[PDB]
């Protein structure tokens, strides 16, 4: 489905706050635009249809406006259940399309991540695989970048990461990134570095270890 | 009250055909202008429109998946079926069917098309994983940093989801982070669980992660402790 | 490119 850009892609906020999300379309979609709220683990829920009409049963705090290529969703007074992801959908052209979504989370003071790197266990190595894991603990905001380096070579395509949901009383996130290599390859290099970039960090923080260095 | 519910295989192997069924109530696919569409959502990603079928049997498909999709409806059974052929790992996603209203009519005349500009009701969604792997318990590896402190367990190569992970049989919860599993290119899942401690507690308390993979009858307790 | 079912009614 079709090209719709939501802004911002991420938004921090607090209960009682007033927020707005915008959706810009690559071409005019008249008023054929819907806004949905998707709570974690639930299906999207219609909020506004036809750009500004309020779906029955939806609280009045929600309102949408705009037409053509610019639309906004505003939540006059943010409530706890509004910390969710919002999507716009254009239904003027096929394929109908959704925006990339706008994540709305609990605002708090920036918090740099505590970074740790874990070399693979000799146990895993005996199996023929080497997993190197990098943990970014309790940080905020959610956006963080992790780069893997093996003897100064930037790694690509051989790592996966996952982030936790925002902690309910910390309001922080944690990220785990695993670099996977074969024992053979693992044994062909010495320095395994995990570089982390985050708003809460003046400069990138690197955590590393020298394989074998015991 | 309109309700929709998706049904289908929770697991499908690559190249196979995926048939999803949307069972609904509260409306008929013989009602004027009503549409039932399908939207998918890969874990962690945005919504993606797949197709829609209307009461008059008009049909539309995502141009990207057109060759692999077929949508059909069974008016009498209140069902809409979506068939996706030649599925691949990238098709793992939560698939939702949703209702689209038809124009408002008055004494048989469409007087308002405003309501068609949305998918007003969605099903709970059905999660479909595409992997060629068979059931397989994880291997649990310790996570102890080579050199305030953090330790954990790497639950690697299991299938399918889910796996349960606790620390100290459930006594340790504070500072614990069990991350969502990632589906590796091998078609197996892998996840990590870690615990952050005051370092001081590294000599005081013992840390053992409890892993349980019900699907393969794999229970494992791994005591994890500091390096050298 | 492709107009929706209800692009003008």
């Amino acid at each position: 489905a079709l090209q719709l850009t939501q802004s911002p892609s991420s938004l921090s906020a607090s209960v009682g706050d007033r927020i707005t999300i915008t959706c810009r379309a690559s071409q005019g979609v008249t008023s054929a635009l819907a806004w949905y709220r998707q709570k974690p683990g639930s299906p999207p829920q219609l909020l506004i249809y036809d750009a500004s009409s309020l779906e029955s049963g939806v609280p009045s705090r929600f309102s949408g406006s705009g037409s053509g290529t610019e639309f906004t969703l505003t939540i006059s007074t943010l409530r706890p259940e509004d910390f969710a992801t919002y999507y716009c959908q254009q239904l003027h052209f096929y394929p109908h399309t959704f925006g990339g979504g706008t994540r709305v989370d609990v605002r708090r003071t920036v918090a740099a991540p505590s970074v740790f790197i874990f070399p693979p266990s000799d146990r895993q190595l005996k199996s023929g695989t080497a997993s190197v894991v990098c943990l970014l603990n309790n940080f905020y905001p959610r956006e963080a970048k992790v780069q893997w380096k093996v003897d100064n070579a930037l790694q690509s395509g051989n790592s996966q990461e996952s982030v936790t949901e925002q902690d309910s009383k910390d309001s922080t996130y944690s990220l785990s990134s695993t670099l996977t290599l074969s024992k053979a390859d693992y044994e062909k290099h010495k320095v395994y570095e995990c570089e982390v970039t985050h708003q809460g960090l003046s400069s990138p923080v690197t955590k590393s270890f020298n394989r074998g260095e015991c | 009250r309109i309700t929709l519910k998706e049904s289908g295989p929770p697991l499908v192997k690559p190249t196979q055909t995926l048939t999803l069924t949307c069972s609904f109530s509260g409306f008929s696919l013989s009602d004027f202008g009503v549409g039932v569409g399908w939207i998918r959502q890969p874990p962690g990603k945005a919504l993606e429109w797949l197709a829609i079928i209307y009461s008059d049997d008009d049909k539309r498909y995502s141009p990207s998946l057109n060759t692999r999709l077929t949508i059909t409806k069974d008016t009498s059974k209140n069902q809409v079926v979506l068939v996706m052929t030649r599925v691949s790992p990238v098709d793992t996603a939560t698939y939702f069917c949703a209702h689209r209203r038809g124009p408002t009519t008055l004494f048989g005349v469409p007087i308002a098309r405003g309501p068609v500009n949305a998918m007003d009701v969605w099903g709970q969604g059905i999660t479909v994983t595409i992997s060629s792997t068979s059931t397989k318990g994880p291997s649990v590896f310790p996570l102890a940093p080579c050199s305030t402190a953090a330790l954990g367990c790497l639950v690697k190569d299991y299938f399918p989801e889910p796996v349960t992970v606790s620390w100290n049989s459930g006594a340790l919860t504070s500072g614990v982070h069990t991350f969502p599993a990632v589906l590796q290119s091998s078609g197996l899942y892998s996840l990590s669980s870690v615990v952050t401690v005051p370092s001081s507690s590294l000599g005081t308390q013992t840390y053992t992660c409890n892993v349980n993979h019900k699907p393969s009858n794999t229970k494992v307790d791994k005591r994890v402790e500091p390096k050298s | 490119l492709e107009l929706d079912k209800w692009a003008s009614l």
